[PDB]
């Protein structure tokens, strides 16, 4: 009655004034500000390593904090930990349930985090006296399938599940320390910050929201998309972030002001983004696609500057190493490739 | 009634978010491109790397 | 070739050997997905004296020489579109439909007579882009209740176009042809039909026959002799 | 040298004292070179079609490519032999005369061995059922090498032994300077290969029928067996019905004596019929399969 109609009319005026404030502060575009700078030349990249040994599709990959070791996760039920510079393997951890979609490497190189469609999470330990791998925790309590999970510290982890929620957990306690809710679809990916302390996430309700890690409530919301958000990445500076989608329109947003800056798109692409990663300068914005190749795009000019077509099936995971000397791509054809 | 609580917490979120400050997109992009230009000297991805400094080389 | 490099190569060789050894035993197990509505009797089939071993609840059983593996994906309330591409190499998709629910109103939503939304679900799962060469083996649920109810209840409420008699045979055949007429891919995939029987041996033998027919067809297509 | 060749041809009677001008003026030659050019065309389109698609990489496709390459070599061998047939009773050394026939025999044996290898591989794959179908490269390499080596050895054997250059009584009439024992060995090999192929295909069909009909007794509302039978009868009918004439001609040659049978001077038609059969393999081996014709329609 009066309560409900007053409440949503007040929400209407609040939304209108928020949109007015968003429009007022926008005076130009990144293209206008950077209309005088040399375009990046044609980028040539060649495969240097052809890591093989998986017998199913590849769904995730995460670089270590040393640029020496990788992690994969196939549907065969394996969590091979590769070792670059040699192509040899160092671990062949077998999973319990062969339904995995996430990976995580600890920043100190001690533990590995895994989790898929079985509604639980696992933390395997590497540095042990036995010289093997043993499950130390089996964090459970979610309702939907886990979409992503990235380490926050050596004793703190954060996860996002398909029941419109995220959870900041606590290892060695097995308790959901913090809960984040508000989404209406399902959180498909999230990214951390260079200094942590904040994290952004995206769902299938055509939205992208930022969350603090202490008080536990959404700060702002960034709409604009017309499709699902199944990929996200954070700028190294910490004041902007990219966003993929299933309709091949990469977006670049701003934390300081909720604005639309870039609209990365073309006319010969009708597929969907799968992964997005930045570089130290934040100039070469890599991206994945369903049309069997990865197209690296310049961020400032918002135009194509190279194609990494070397795969057979859809690319599913993509990653830039920490210091930066190569990138890793993994598709459904059971092949990991190292471009440089 | 769950709907009234949903609406009231939604409007509380909206009004508490409305108090955030806003910045000029032009100067934000200026700092963005300044950082991009500054932290690009080595950048072994876009800058060509010598063969002797290429670990991923046989 | 130093000592540590040789040790690393030996470790990699052992890891690869073990992985290849373990990857062959998993290539001889037939995977069968299971689907069905809420009150579609998915609990009784997995309890029907055959299964030995939230989210996925994988079940293992063995018949003759084949080692089957059944995934009961029923605990998920999220969108089926974002995780259905994982099940792409499945050999078959068992489907259960409740025959004794042609008149009861669907829960929490009026109408659809507990069968119309079942036909929409079957249409959505059959005419998919990932399932183009997978059988749609279909089990028809409780029939004793169906035959005792149809003897004294009207059928035209769910299908107001049927002028036939109220006998068991004609009604069952009409339901079978209605469910079998939604297969748009008439040349690639085939749908089998079976009325649920109390005996476990009948159902298990039907599943075995269907999967061995699928294996024969797959081998014929692989050899190029099809 | 030249005297031996002319003496052998005079003894056989094929010299005919050829006094025709250098011009070919033969309609048979032109129609046959157009036919073999068509064969080469079909083979080269098959080779490009199988090469372009990345999906076509299974060992079945490798055997098909082997057969296509063998047919391509056979067509070139036939056209080379035909273009040089005019100056056969003069202007030729025994070495080149033997080389022509050796190349011809290698080209006409490689295709038969490729068909045998394809049948063996199909029987092996169909004998045991697997959920995921694959093959070890060892067996593929072994077969694809052994067929070529045995064909080359069979072709190159006459160049040194069984050359009939000394004996004037054991030389055949269709092909002078050839001992009949080599012809008998070749025809025994051919009939053994035919028997093996027929037995293998019959066993495949019988296994499929027995496994399908008896084991499965589901409800009712067998096309696989009918399609398999149709394919088997088509391939066997083509193969025997268009390799029989050369078999019969070789048997008639080894049976008749010199200056006894006045029919053998017609081998060109039987040879071109055999080459036509070898050429029309891709039609059968791509028309039956749905996917190959779909890809061809796409291309
Ligand atoms: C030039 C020429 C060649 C041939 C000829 N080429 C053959 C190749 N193979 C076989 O037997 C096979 C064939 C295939 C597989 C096996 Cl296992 C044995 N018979 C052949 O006959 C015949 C005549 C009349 C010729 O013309 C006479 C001239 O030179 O003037």
């Amino acid at each position: 009655g009066s309560e409900l109609d007053q409440l949503r009319q007040e929400a209407e005026q609040l939304k209108n004034q928020i949109r007015d404030a968003r429009k007022a502060c926008a005076d130009a575009t990144l293209s206008q500000i950077t209309n005088n700078i040399d375009p990046v030349g044609r980028i040539q990249m060649r495969t240097r390593r052809t890591l093989r040994g998986h017998l199913a599709k590849i769904y995730a990959m995460h670089w270590g904090t040393d640029s020496r070791l990788l992690v994969s996760a196939s549907q065969d039920g394996k969590l091979i930990i590769w070792d670059s510079y040699t192509t040899n393997k160092v671990h062949a951890i077998p999973l319990r349930s062969s339904w995995v979609m996430t990976c995580a490497y600890a920043p100190s190189g001690n533990y590995v985090a895994c989790g898929g469609l079985d509604n639980i999470c696992s933390i395997y330990n590497l540095k042990t006296r036995e010289g093997n791998v043993r499950v130390s925790r089996e964090l459970a309590g979610h309702t939907g399938y886990l979409s992503c999970c990235r380490f926050l510290d050596d004793n703190q982890i954060v996860t996002s599940s398909g029941d419109t929620t995220c959870a900041l957990w606590d290892i060695e306690t097995g308790q959901q320390t913090t809960t984040f809710t508000g989404h209406t679809g399902d959180v498909m990916s999230l990214s951390l910050a260079p200094d942590t302390r904040l994290f952004v996430s995206g769902a299938c309700d055509a939205s992208a929201k930022l969350w603090d890690v202490r008080e536990g409530m959404c700060r702002q919301t960034f709409t604009g998309h017309e499709s699902d958000i199944n990929a996200i990445c954070f700028f190294p500076n910490g004041n902007a972030f990219a966003t993929g989608s299933d309709d091949a329109t990469c977006r670049l947003f701003d934390l300081r002001a909720d604005q639309e800056l870039m609209t990365y798109s073309h006319d010969n692409i009708i597929c969907g983004i799968t992964s997005v990663s930045f570089s130290k300068s934040g100039r070469l914005l890599l991206a994945g696609y369903d049309d069997f190749n990865c197209n690296v795009w310049d961020a400032l000019k918002a135009d194509r500057a190279g194609v990494l077509a070397g795969h057979d099936n859809r690319v599913s995971c993509l990653g830039v190493t920490d210091d930066g000397m190569a990138v890793a791509t993994g598709s459904w054809d059971s092949f990991l490739k190292i471009w440089n | 009634t769950a709907s009234i609580a949903q609406a009231r917490k939604l409007v509380e979120q909206l009004k508490m978010e409305a108090n955030i400050d806003r910045i000029k997109v032009s100067k934000a992009a200026a700092d963005l491109m300044a950082y991009c230009e500054a932290h690009a000297k080595e950048d072994p991805l876009l800058t060509p790397v010598p063969a002797s400094e290429n670990p991923f080389r046989e | 070739l130093s000592a540590e490099d040789k040790a690393a190569v030996e470790r990699s060789k052992m890891i690869d050997r073990n992985l290849r050894e373990d990857g062959e035993k998993a290539a001889r197990e037939v995977k069968l997905l299971l689907l069905g509505a809420g009150e579609s009797g998915k609990s009784t089939i997995v309890k029907q004296m055959k299964i030995i071993h939230t989210g996925i609840v994988e079940t293992h059983f063995t018949f003759k020489d084949l080692h089957f593996k059944m995934f009961d994906v029923g605990g998920q309330r999220s969108e089926r579109k974002k995780w259905i591409h994982c099940f792409e190499g499945v050999t078959a998709i068992i489907f259960c439909v409740a025959l004794s629910d042609y008149d009861l109103v669907l829960a929490e939503d009026e109408e659809m007579n507990r069968m119309h939304e079942s036909m929409k679900l079957f249409d959505s799962i059959c005419n998919n882009k990932w399932f183009t060469d997978t059988s749609i083996i279909l089990f028809l649920n409780k029939k004793d209740l169906f035959e005792e109810k149809i003897k004294k209840s009207p059928l035209t409420i769910c299908y107001p176009e049927y002028a036939g008699s109220n006998t068991y045979e004609e009604a069952a055949a009409y339901i079978q042809c209605q469910f079998e007429d939604l297969n748009k891919r008439k040349d690639t995939k085939e749908i089998y039909t079976h009325f649920t029987c109390a005996t476990d041996t009948k159902n298990v033998q039907f599943v075995f026959d269907a999967v061995t027919d699928v294996i024969i067809k797959n081998n014929l297509k692989d050899c190029g002799l099809f | 040298n030249y005297d031996i060749i002319v003496r052998h041809y005079n003894y056989t009677g094929k010299l005919n004292i050829s006094a025709d001008k250098e011009n070919s003026i033969k309609l048979t030659s032109v129609v046959f070179i157009l036919i073999c050019c068509f064969i080469i065309l079909e083979n080269i389109f098959v080779l490009l079609t199988i090469w372009k698609t990345k999906k076509f990489h299974r060992p079945m496709y490798y055997f098909i490519g082997n057969l296509a390459l063998s047919d391509l070599l056979a067509g070139v061998a036939y056209t080379a032999n035909l273009l040089l047939s005019g100056a056969t009773t003069y202007k030729l050394t025994p070495a080149q005369w033997f080389l022509r026939e050796g190349s011809m025999f290698v080209a006409l044996s490689a295709s038969v061995f490729s068909l045998l290898a394809i049948a063996i591989e199909r029987y092996i794959t169909m004998l045991k059922m697997k959920l995921h179908n694959g093959s070890n490269n060892f067996r593929l390499f072994l077969l694809i090498s052994a067929c070529w080596v045995i064909s080359l050895i069979l072709g190159g054997l006459p160049i040194m032994g069984w050359n009939c250059i000394s004996a004037l009584s054991s030389c055949s009439t269709v092909l002078p300077l050839y001992h009949k024992h080599y012809i008998l060995f070749c025809t025994t090999v051919f009939t053994l290969l035919l028997l093996s192929i027929v037995i293998l295909y019959c066993r495949i069909y019988s296994l499929v029928r027995t496994r399908s009909r008896r084991l499965t007794f589901r409800k009712n509302i067998s096309e696989k067996s009918l399609a398999l039978l149709k394919t088997v009868i088509i391939v066997l009918s083509v193969f025997i019905a268009c390799w029989a004439p050369l078999f019969i001609l070789l048997l008639l040659d080894v049976g008749c004596k010199v200056k006894t049978c006045d029919i053998l001077f017609r081998a060109e038609y039987f040879l071109v019929l055999a080459v036509l059969n070898s050429g029309t393999n891709p039609i059968i081996y791509t028309l039956t399969n749905k996917e190959m014709r779909r890809a061809f329609i796409r291309i």
